[PDB]
């Protein structure tokens, strides 16, 4: 059907804003706490579910002119109101819960659907467990779960939210006895829910009860009896019986998060399928297996990959090809440790092309990686705010470099270039002069590993130790064309090194490298019947990973 | 003993103009953990006379180090 807009449908809405401003053709207004709002009744009727209702069922309403509508607020009404007279919504960080709140006041489904978007892409750190409750209270299954999942993430780590204490059973019964809980022990829940119970017993016995039961036999053999006889309320004897019960029933099993193996995230390997360009792979080092991962843009390449002290992978810039009939992106991405995706994030505001990302202080540092290339000041950084989820642009780079390093140390910036090191000062926004390497070699990456920083390879074998309480450059010794990647490895300096001859196969082994002996032991030799060719252009990082969320990568021996 | 004691005063104050002066900053208690590690195996880390000694060179020009306003120090000379 012919639905012409060009010209036609903005001059209505346009003499519908006219009209409506200039208190033209109204004949309902809307009492709200003594503030009015004349409106019209066909603009309601198209934008609410709720005021078609009232607006057709033949009651008082239909013929009141001056109806009082209570329990809602004037300004979410009011960006209502101009939000259907202009389709516009222009919705902030603060207003959004009172928003959905007189959003679903009115089954509005746009504003609804938007306002639901908007606060699925919020749930940064802190209003998790407030926005779980928001979305429990108001039943909204989609914000529901991924809040579900947000939780079992990062609840799992601070288990001390002021809102947290203030939930309803339910929705704490489904958070507690979830098999997601990102937890590497097992008392750390127990003493959790105890202090949920800690602020509210006597009245609240029987939820007390539950979640004891719910705790399971893994962690009811703690100190739970001996706190309970302390807190319980007087001439209680049931409520013992019914406490000893929990101990031998209800399928004591082994939970997820204690599954925090470890690993070796591998990006741009030989994808195992021919013509693709490339994948991304895990490998174990207790295991000894290859475990496989998603691609996250599944065609873009070319990223810089960050491991936060929390255990978490991101993915900034990279280069696509433009499949005309490789341009550059400034997307950014997030992996999920358990549903084996990716969600991607604020963007950056200049496509860079294999950006290193560095985290200190909480704070996500992308130095250098050609932002734009024809910058005035071509040396530049864009930092990155993992609270705040936005931008924000700090003191530029001294000198521009090409194929350089940067790590983090004793919670400072230091990033690796030819010959020059320049550690920025986080708090004074500063980049202060380092010392100077006596070898010039690039297309090499550093470790940050204790205290102490290892600038591995050049052109080569370059073993180039600085300590930032020393402020010198050392040689400790020559590894026994190897393509190197220093890393830690449980607490201890690592390397994973590739040799490749003339006619000759590749060889995957790492070697456990001591301070004091500057010395290579051989510690493990990678097998080829389970890790297969990786290539030239790819990168290495440590973090813990899910076994059974991840798949294992077949591949023949 | 006093000539030593005179010689810890000397050593601690070089120490903290000659490195601080390119280093950080001490909201309270945050580069006399930095000063005390340098002169680990030199002497005792004296905390009462160090924090003594800070607060002269307050009113001293080079490091201003200002007390109240104990939230951005002066790098300068």
């Amino acid at each position: 059907e012919r639905q012409i807009n060009t010209e036609y449908a903005v001059s209505l809405l346009e003499q519908l804003k006219l009209f409506y401003e200039q208190q033209l053709f109204t004949d309902i207004v809307l009492i709200v706490e003594g503030t009015e709002f004349p409106c019209h009744k066909m603009v309601l009727a198209t934008c609410s579910s709720y005021f078609r209702a009232m607006f057709m069922s033949g009651l008082s309403e239909s013929k009141q002119t001056h109806v009082h509508l209570r329990n809602v607020d004037a300004a979410t009404l009011q960006i209502i109101i101009t939000y259907a007279y202009t389709g516009n919504l222009a919705m902030n960080d603060s207003t959004v819960e009172q928003l959905y709140e007189t959003a679903c006041f009115l089954q509005v489904e746009d504003v609804l659907q938007r306002c639901r978007e908007y606060l699925i892409k919020k749930i940064n750190a802190e209003n998790c467990v407030r926005l779980l409750s928001f979305a429990d209270l108001f039943s909204c299954e989609e914000l529901k779960q991924s809040a579900k999942r947000m939780v079992e993430h990062k609840f799992t780590a601070v288990y001390h939210q002021d809102a947290f204490m203030q939930l309803s059973h339910d929705l704490l019964i489904d958070i507690l006895s979830s098999d997601n809980l990102n937890v590497e022990k097992e008392e750390t829940v127990r003493e959790a829910a105890m202090l949920w119970l800690e602020y509210n017993t006597e009245s609240r016995s029987q939820y007390l009860s539950s979640v004891l039961s719910q705790i399971r036999i893994d962690a009811l053999s703690e100190v739970t009896q001996r706190a309970w006889f302390q807190g319980l309320p007087p001439n209680d004897k049931s409520v013992v019986v019914q406490g000893l019960y929990k101990s031998m029933p209800k399928f004591f099993k082994p939970r997820l998060g204690m599954t925090k193996e470890e690993m070796m995230i591998f990006i741009e390997a030989s994808s195992e399928n021919p013509c693709s360009l490339y994948s991304s792979v895990c490998y174990s080092p207790q295991a000894e297996k290859v475990y496989k991962l998603c691609s996250p843009p599944a065609d873009l390449h070319k990223v810089g990959t960050v491991v936060t002290p929390d255990n978490d992978i991101y993915i900034a810039g990279g280069q696509v090809p433009l499949k005309n009939t490789f341009r550059t992106v400034n997307c950014f991405y997030w992996f999920d440790a358990q549903q084996n995706t990716w969600f991607p994030k604020t963007p950056m505001l200049f496509v860079r092309i294999k950006p290193s990302l560095v985290c200190c202080e909480g704070y996500i540092y992308a130095i250098g990686g050609d932002s734009v290339g024809g910058e005035l000041n071509r040396r530049t950084v864009e930092r990155y705010d993992t609270e705040k989820d936005e931008w924000t642009m700090v003191s530029p780079l001294p000198c521009a470099w090409q194929w350089s390093a940067a790590v983090v140390v004793h919670d400072c910036i230091y990033v690796m270039t030819l010959n020059l090191m320049y550690c920025y000062f986080p708090r004074s926004d500063s980049w202060v002069e380092m010392a100077m390497r006596q070898t010039s070699r690039s297309f090499a990456s550093a470790a940050a590993f204790g205290d102490k920083i290892f600038y591995i390879g050049g052109l080569s074998v370059t073993v180039e130790i600085y300590d930032v309480n020393k402020n010198e450059w050392k040689m400790a010794a020559n590894i026994p064309d190897p393509c190197v990647r220093a890393v830690v490895i449980s607490n201890s300096l690592c390397v994973f090194m590739r040799e490749t001859h003339l006619n000759e196969r590749a060889k995957y082994v790492t070697y456990q490298y001591d301070l004091e002996l500057d010395r290579w032991s051989l510690r493990q030799h990678i097998s080829e019947r389970v890790l297969w060719d990786l290539g030239r252009d790819f990168r290495c990082t440590v973090g813990k990973l899910y076994p059974s969320c991840l798949e294992e990568s077949p591949w023949k021996p | 003993r006093q000539k030593v004691d005179d010689d810890r005063k000397h050593e601690i104050e070089a120490a903290i103009v000659r490195i601080m002066k390119s280093r950080k900053k001490m909201q309270h208690n945050v580069l006399v953990a930095e000063v005390t590690q340098q002169l680990k195996a030199r002497f005792l880390p004296s905390p009462v006379v160090i924090k003594k000694r800070i607060e002269g060179l307050i009113e001293r020009e080079y490091l201003a180090r200002t007390p109240e306003d104990r939230k951005v120090y002066t790098y300068v000379a």
